[PDB]
RNA sequence: GGAGAGGUA
């Protein structure tokens, strides 16, 4: 009584690429809930990603053109690579270059990869040329980000194409308790988060960013 | 009638739901239109008589205008109620705030 | 497409002029983001006069109440097609079968009085993922009357403005194509004759993507 | 900042003539050079003036004598 | 039919699941409806008005 | 960037004593719901606490009978009795005594309370007595707790109200600081029973629920 | 400025 066990982290198993499992074990009474719903909604929240911000294609001067030799629109180029999976080690901003040519589809495969950008999904289309001598020469850009921000919103040449951000790898997280089975003692839990991200982030580190996140802003009530 | 304004970051004129029933304005579309007064004696006026909170009792007859409509209602009927065998049923409490603690 | 339909869609979409329907079935010979070839099949083709058919697409033109629509192709190299059948999809339409909007995930019930007499309670997903949002296209026009104090013309150069609003503007007085102009900006400058310029409409926002220019004969015609 | 009106109403009890007097008040505050007689917490003038006529110390006939007060003084002003 | 096919998958053949609000995180009684439905946006901006 | 807003606790308000309402102000989109409720049911389910437990009337035998004497029956006596605050900040478990004699009412300040046993509220009014010859000893047996519990779950039983809180609430609004946009704002507002300043119970909270989350980061 | 058509509540 009057003192509480302290929980821990004891298997990160990783069903597959993308899917993940956490386990949390032991949690008294009623944390169980508590803690599930606050690491949902902080991880859901606020997650630091990374996205694609600028475009600049060689031959286009809006994205409401067409380019020949291509299949689709600048439109749903810009659509597709919108949802593109990236992780950067250190710089916060970098800059990728795609050149292709000949038929085919054009994957994310073929950007001419840097040292430390690392592409997650290298299967990923976005574009098809549909003829032997139409190429295709683009520069995208990078960023890192925390959430949502809109194209309107934020804050030169007539070549720059603007796409909305989605910095946040999580998109789906549920949660369960369950009772555990301790050496001895009844009424004890064991929390499981499943977690389902677009691979960009790795399943520990997550879950103790939003551990250190709620807690040092938690700080601000003791000593008040 | 009259209003104090918020300031909103929309485009929308946000207004109170209950009020609805006397303007008789549902939400599928309709538009109002906003005037301000401009003179000392017109702000006044607005104040002490159009204010939201001078207008409850209707001119037709004293029936009160501002009758929670139709949600509400629902939620309260469905808060006021007695299933004859649910959770915790029989024990004793200190009080509304009791109450509203062990349900909580 | 609709989850939910009444069998009536395809007869809608092909009997209407959107879609591109073919005239003579054959094999795909080149597909294009602006225009199709199809190979005619050996029967359906007249003795002499061989050719192949070709088809040309619409591109983003406004329609009468300002909505875009072009049409898309929804077919690749080598797939046969028939008579009769869908090659272009118009504006909402999906393999040939109408389709308006969008179908979502709802669930009904009271949530704190935000949808109390009809409203609706929309999650940020609907427009994150961007699936709602619409492209419109206006027109904006500026003549150059023949007026007492003789006429005016669309020069560059006007009174009492600083370079920074005129750095959209050419040497001759005509926005580039592509810019990214906002509200309460200069598409065309136009002199008082003695500044009548056309100015963007406050509010809206959006790029260029095309001009136009006529002159009446007997005038001559500026660089632009 | 106000919301009801009812006790200053009850105060002037016809709801017309309050417009009028409160009006006068807050006239003489805004472009008048005087002062108000409650502290004042960032709040407009017709509102000060809605909360002096709340505590009952400004009504009709006491500004009206209070003007025939100081317009006498004006008139011994220029001596 | 419609109940036939909704046991063809594994939802509930009811038509109504149990779920969570957001912010609490507690459970909503009284089971609710949730499907898919086909909505469009209609040509009254609010932007025009 | 992916840095996080930290506030300063804008305001705390002693509408009482035992009454507060602490406003802090501004939190990110979405975090007043976060740190608001799990500080609610961190509050209202899991703490430390000393409320009585167990009753022992001199002369009743059982929970279904009535006293010459008392104008009210015995479960509302023993429900009159579960509201009792005490404090005790040596020992966990104690048993106490109180013995009344003659009609007026039978208060907890009446009571015969040691140093370490310590009552929040003595006007506690416990009973009233109707003859001026009969009198009523009585054992109270308290022990140190978690919240809310039945007795058939563990002599005259009672429910136990372990906890210093008895309502907590909160709501969500947006407010405004130096030149940004678009946050939100918390505001708690809790009762407690007089056993501890409702500003030190919200510190406990914290530092428990904080000191809980650790081994995380 | 005036007519005609369509639309919303
Ligand atoms: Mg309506």
């Amino acid at each position: 009584v009057t003192e509480f066990l302290k929980p821990r982290l004891v298997d990160i198993e990783q069903v597959s690429s993308t899917h993940a499992k956490v386990t949390l074990e032991p949690l008294e009474r009623g944390f169980g809930h508590t803690l599930g719903n606050a690491l949902r909604r902080i991880l859901l929240s606020s997650m630091p990603g990374c996205a694609v911000t600028e475009v600049e294609i060689d031959g286009v001067l809006h994205e409401y053109s067409t380019k020949e030799g291509v299949q689709e629109d600048i439109l749903e180029i810009l659509l597709n690579l919108k949802g593109l999976a990236v992780r950067v080690q250190g710089k916060d901003e970098v800059i990728l270059t795609l050149n292709k040519s000949g038929i085919g589809p054009v994957t994310a495969a073929d950007i001419t990869h840097d040292g430390d950008v690392e592409i997650v999904k290298p299967q990923h289309v976005i574009c098809h040329l549909t003829d032997e001598n139409a190429s295709i020469s683009m520069r995208i850009k990078v960023q890192r980000g925390r959430g949502y921000v809109p194209a309107s919103t934020r804050i030169r040449p007539i070549g720059r194409l603007l796409v909305d951000a989605c910095y946040s790898p999580v998109e789906r997280i549920a949660y369960n308790v369950e009772a555990a089975r301790v050496e001895q003692r009844t009424d004890l839990d064991k929390l499981v988060i499943e977690m389902e991200t677009n691979g960009t982030i790795d399943p520990e580190e997550a879950i103790r960013r939003a551990a250190t996140i709620l807690a040092e802003q938690l700080e601000a009530f003791v000593d008040l | 009638q009259a209003f104090e304004p918020v300031l909103i970051e929309g485009k929308a004129i946000q207004l109170h739901p209950l009020v609805c029933a006397a303007y008789n304005a549902d939400f599928d579309g309709d538009q109002m239109a906003v005037h301000v007064p401009l003179t000392l004696e017109a702000q006044l006026e607005a104040r002490a008589l159009m204010m939201s909170t001078n207008n409850i009792l209707s001119p037709a007859n004293g029936e009160p205008i501002i009758v929670p409509s139709q949600d509400v209602v629902l939620g309260l009927y469905y808060m006021t109620r007695d299933c004859v065998n649910a959770k915790g049923e029989g024990m004793v409490l200190t009080g509304p705030k009791e109450a509203e603690r062990l349900y909580r | 497409k609709p989850l939910v339909g009444t069998g009536m869609e395809r007869a809608v979409a092909v009997d209407s002029g959107v879609t591109a329907v073919a005239k003579r079935g054959g094999v795909v010979q080149y597909v294009d983001a602006s225009r199709i070839v199809i190979k005619v099949n050996e029967d359906e083709m007249y003795p002499g006069e061989a050719g192949i058919d070709i088809y040309n697409l619409t591109k983003y033109t406004r329609s009468n109440q300002n909505t875009c629509i072009n049409q898309m192709p929804c077919v690749s190299l080598g797939e046969p097609v028939e008579r009769g059948d869908v090659l272009a999809d118009g504006p909402s339409t999906d393999l040939g079968e109408l389709a308006l909007g969008q179908n979502m995930r709802v669930a009904f019930m009271p949530w704190n009085g935000y949808n109390f007499e009809d409203s609706i309670l929309v999650s940020e997903r609907v427009v994150q993922e961007d699936r709602f949002t619409t492209i419109h296209i206006q027109e904006l026009a500026c003549v150059s009357r023949d007026t007492k104090l003789g006429p005016e013309e669309i020069t560059a150069d006007i009174p009492n403005v600083g370079e920074a609003a005129l750095s959209k503007l050419d040497e001759s007085g005509i926005v580039y194509i592509g810019a990214e102009v906002t509200g309460g900006d200069i598409l065309v400058g136009k002199v008082t004759p003695k500044d009548s310029s056309l100015r963007v409409p406050n509010g809206v926002s959006g790029t260029v993507i095309d001009v136009q220019v006529f002159t009446r004969d007997g005038v001559e015609k500026d660089k632009r | 900042a106000r919301v009801t009106v009812q006790d200053a109403v009850e105060k002037i009890g016809n709801r017309f003539d309050l417009v009028l007097v409160a009006a006068r008040r807050a006239r003489q505050m805004q472009v008048g050079g005087k002062d108000p007689l409650v502290p004042e917490e960032n709040d407009k003038t017709t509102v000060i003036a809605l909360r002096e006529i709340e505590e009952g110390l400004i009504n009709n006939q006491i500004l009206d004598v209070r003007e025939r007060q100081e317009q006498q003084e004006q008139e011994a002003a220029e001596l | 039919e419609i109940k036939e096919l909704l046991k063809l998958g594994d939802l509930p053949t009811s038509g109504q699941i149990r779920l969570y609000d957001g912010r609490t995180g507690e459970q909503f009684e009284r089971p609710v409806t949730v499907g898919y439905m086909y909505m469009l946006k209609l040509n009254h901006l609010v932007d025009d008005k």
